[PDB]
Order: C-alpha cells, then structure tokens, then sequence
RNA sequence: GGGCCACGGAAACCGCGCGCGGUGAUCAAUGAGCCGCGUUCGCUCCCGUGGCCCACAA
RNA sequence: GAGCGUGCGGUUU
C-alpha cells in the first residue's frame, strides 16, 4: 500500500453537466496518430542500457521526436519505466514525485538468523536518512530468504535510493549487505499489468503495424496519456470551460462539475472533461470544501495545459 | 515452449546429443547461440540443436525461422545443461551446430530424416 | 536469479511457486539490441504464434 | 500589462559501463579476455524571441 | 543561473 492508492471521494456540483459527443477526443476514440502524439508507453526496461538511452532508442524507431522518461532506472536495473511521448511528454513531471515499489536482492556478507533479518528489516519502516537527505519506506516485506539471499519486496517515498537502502540494512545487522538485483515493479499509477511491455514487443508491434497493416497490438502498446495522472486528484469541468482552459484562463468554480474529495489547497490536481480527457495539470487555489459550497472564485490555478486549443468551441 | 515447433521422440533427442558428442573431438562444432546463428547465416551448419528449457525464448526463438530461409535441418534437445556438457564445455549451451561432422555423419544424415517427417 | 509465477505473479528464487505450484520464470526482461540483428526473425516466429 | 503554447540560455574529446561486428574461453557460450566501430532523456522555477487568448463557463 | 529525477565520473573554449 502507497500513499496513491487511497480511494477518493467523488463531490458533484452540477448534476444536470453532461458533455457533447461531437467535441473532443476519448482515449479510445483517437486515431492511432493522435493516440501516439498523446501517448504513455508502460515500459519494462531490460538489464544493460541507461535509462536514457533505450528512450533514444524509441525515438529513433517509431520515428518520435520527443520522449522522456519518468524516474531514472540505473543500467543494471529492470522494470517499470513510463515513458511519455510527444505532446504528452510533460506528464512526467506528475509522475517524478509518486511512489516507488521495488523487488530487491540482497546479499549478506556474513551469516545471518532469518529472525534477525527479518526483525531488522522491519524497522526501517518509517522514515530513513541517506546521504544529506529525508526519504520514506512505505513498507518491507521480505519474501524469501536462501542463506545468504534475502529477496524483499520495498515501497518508497520516490527519490530514495534502495542500494543506499541495502548498505543501511548491511550495517544494522553488523555483517554488512550489497545489491545483487534490483527490479522495479511500480512507479506511481504504473505497475506490472498487461499494459507493461518490453522494447521486443513494442517495437515488434510497431512493425505490424507500419509493415503489416494491423494496428491492433501497437495500440495496445500505448496507453493514453490519461493513465499518467489517474493517482491524482482530479477536478473535472463542464465543455464550457475547456477551451477557456486550454488558452491560459484559470480555471472558476462555474466549471466545476465533478470533483475528488480531500483536495487541499497548493494540492497538484489534474483537470479533466467529462470524457475523462485530461485538459490541464495545475494547482488548487481552493480546498474540496471550499469549492464545492462557493459558486464564483479561481478553483485552480491552470499551469501546463495538455489538450490541444482546437478539439473544443470557444463557447465564451 | 512456443519456440518448439514440434514434438521429438525420446529415442531422438538422444541420437542429437551422440552426434555433437562425436563431431566436437573429431570433426568440427560451434557451440553458443550467437556463434549458431553466424553458422546458420553464413550456411556451414549441417544440423542445429536446439534446447527446449531456454529461457527467456528470445534467446534461440530466431533459430528455427532462420534455418527455414536457409532451408537447414535443426532438432530439439531436453536439455540446455546436457546439451552445454555434450559439446566439451563444462558450462550450459542453448543452441550448437555441427559446423562439420564426424563419426557421426550418416546418423546425421538420418535426422534431417526424421525432422522433415514431423513437419 | 529473481524468478516469477506467471500466474500468482509472485516473486521467488524458487522455479516452483510456493503459492500457486506452477513453474516460474526470470523476472527480467531480454536483452535488447538497437540494431535489432534478427528482428526479422523473432518477428516471423512471432506473427505465428498471433496470427 | 497577465495567462497558456512554441523556440533559444554552448561546443568537443577521453574514461567506466553498455551495445554492434570479429574471435570464442580452464563453472560468465543467456558469451571470458583481446581487437575495431559505435553509444545517453527529459522535467521544474527564472530571463529573452515569437504565437494564441484574456475566457468566473453563459 | 537555482535546481530535480538515482547514472554518470574526468580534460579543456
Ligand atoms: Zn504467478
């Protein structure tokens, strides 16, 4: 369990909203184009490359221009690595300060009770300090213990550096530990589902797609870039805002229709349409309470506008 | 797996590992996916072998496609231990080809036989 | 040397899954080259098993 | 004046590592050691250049 | 320029 998985409350302001079918785009509804100009890929990274290099790689494949990754793999290490394409590309930053899950292996240099370990482990639950900073450990579960092996199950604060964290559990049990395998298995609303896929597949998928004809699987490869913002709160607003958004304005509580409970303000928020298209990423000026009792006031404060200006009428 | 592109007698697999046995000390083998794979490209492999425990498929999944557009006889073997320990490596081996044969040319020649029956 | 149950999805060093009993497999995913040298290959074994 | 979007706030070479081609090994053939060629993303705030808007949602 | 994200570390203009 992380912080992001919490189940939020949905508010409704006005019951009445409903959307126009002829405006817009849904996820699924985007020609396979515009479903890559707008697209997540739930990446399974390989052992060997930089993180940054199998991005460029992407690039240089499905003929992209834009591709960043979210947080940082190390060479060595596998797994989850969302990588956003093209306009959808700043999304990242949305995922940069979710949570972490890793499977590590650890590697003791001396001889260990599998009750010691396991005791040990376990307070390093709370908070922990690496060198000079403040990190958390959501939880520490170890698996299954083969001698010297100890394979565990980790959930973090992002930013926290397991092999420090390893070195750190090394230390208490006095023997001293090093990394031997270190897998990612989530990073913040990406985990290990049927959407994460690794590079032969993808760039498999692409070839049937481009050589074959059958855009079926590459579809599948790419997830909307909705799904990189599905962990935070969110804020949804009637088709007479959207475009207004979409140029600079701020966002007014007469657009709000929908909206997730427990938002505080400074809170990062995603606005969405009813469509459930995201629009723009910003900042709430306002918490839940607040916006839902007022009826005239700036909600959120609109600072990265995704959707393009065009897919909606300028309805003011 | 998904890779093995049909069923093998128990009796056959057994043959396989006898002839890359003889033709290593006597004729001439190469042994290891990638130096396989050059054999199959370049057409001196007479007869590859193919492990059927490999893992991830990836690995040897190249192999039977390949020999298809080179139109050369491959076989599939239990083991990716034994196949290692029958090619004068004490390590593990995913895929050997039998650049040139040995004492084992005619029971070479019986398996392209017995491959192109169970296709 | 970290396995997975590709049916539990649990985590293991073990090639039998103490949860569910099916066999596991490495938990990393293969290699991959750039130059992709058999691309045209695995893809071919690839379009079989799909269709 | 304010917001949003776009572009601009260097360049090169070496090293580990990794990857390809060659070779193919005294528990790394799912590739040692050696030789050669290659190889690294974006985001955030701030400041210039330009574009679109100024929209409390009717 | 200050930074972040674990991925980079050294010569110079
Ligand atoms: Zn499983």
């Amino acid at each position: 369990i992380l912080p992001a998985d919490i189940k939020r409350e949905v508010l409704i302001k006005d019951e009445n909203a409903e959307t126009n079918p002829d405006w817009g785009f849904p996820p699924e509804k985007r020609p396979i184009e515009m479903h890559i100009q707008f697209g997540v890929i739930n990446l399974d990274k390989p052992p060997g490359p930089t993180s940054h290099e199998v991005v460029a790689w992407i690039k240089k494949i499905l003929n992209l221009e834009k591709a960043g990754h979210g947080g940082t793999l190390d060479p060595k290490v596998s797994g989850v690595l969302p990588v956003a394409l093209e306009k959808a590309t700043r999304v990242v930053q949305a995922l940069l300060p979710a949570g972490k899950e890793y499977v590590a292996l650890m590697h003791l240099h001396g001889d260990v009770p599998e009750d010691k370990i396991i005791q040990v482990m376990k307070e390093f639950e709370g908070e922990i300090i690496q060198r000079l900073r403040t990190r958390k450990v959501y939880y520490i579960e170890v698996l299954e213990i083969e001698g010297r092996d100890v394979l565990f199950r980790v959930g973090v604060e992002a930013g926290t550096y397991i092999r420090s964290l390893i070195h750190h559990i090394g230390l208490a049990l006095g023997v001293g530990a090093h990394m031997s395998e270190l897998r990612r298995t989530r990073s913040g609303p990406f985990k290990e589902d049927e959407t994460l896929i690794t590079l032969h597949d993808l760039v498999d998928y692409y070839y049937f797609w481009k050589e074959d004809g059958i855009e079926e699987y590459f579809r599948k490869a790419i997830q909307p870039m909705e799904k990189a913002v599905e962990h935070l709160p969110k804020v949804w607003i009637k088709d007479s805002a959207v475009a207004a958004v979409t140029h600079g304005a701020d966002l007014a509580v007469p657009g709000i229709a929908k909206l997730h409970a427990g938002i505080k303000r400074g809170d990062l928020v995603a606005i969405m349409t009813l469509k459930d298209e995201l629009v723009a990423l910003g900042k709430a000026m306002m918490t839940s309470q607040e916006m839902l009792e007022k009826t005239k006031g700036i909600a959120v404060d609109v600072e990265k506008v995704f959707m393009p200006r065009d897919w909606y009428p300028k309805l003011w | 797996p998904s890779y093995v592109k049909f069923e093998v007698p128990k009796e056959l697999a057994e043959k396989a590992l006898q002839a890359v046995e003889i033709a290593r000390d006597t004729g001439k083998i190469r042994k290891g996916t990638n130096e396989t794979t050059k054999a199959v490209e370049r057409g001196q492999a007479k007869l590859v072998i193919i492990a059927e425990d490999v893992d991830p498929e990836e690995i040897v999944a190249h192999l039977p496609p390949l020999c298809e557009e080179k139109e050369i006889p491959y076989i599939y073997v239990p083991s990716k231990k034994e196949l290692g320990a029958a090619a004068g490596i004490e390590v593990a081996a995913a895929s050997v080809a039998i650049i040139e044969p040995g004492k084992a040319r005619d029971l070479v020649e019986e398996i392209a036989m017995k491959v192109k029956e169970l296709m | 040397r970290i396995r997975k149950c590709p049916k539990c999805g649990r985590y293991t060093l073990k090639e039998v899954c103490p949860v569910c009993g099916e066999k596991t497999k490495v938990a990393h995913p293969p290699r991959f080259s750039p130059e992709d040298p058999y691309g045209e290959y695995r893809r071919r074994w690839k379009r079989e098993v799909l269709g």
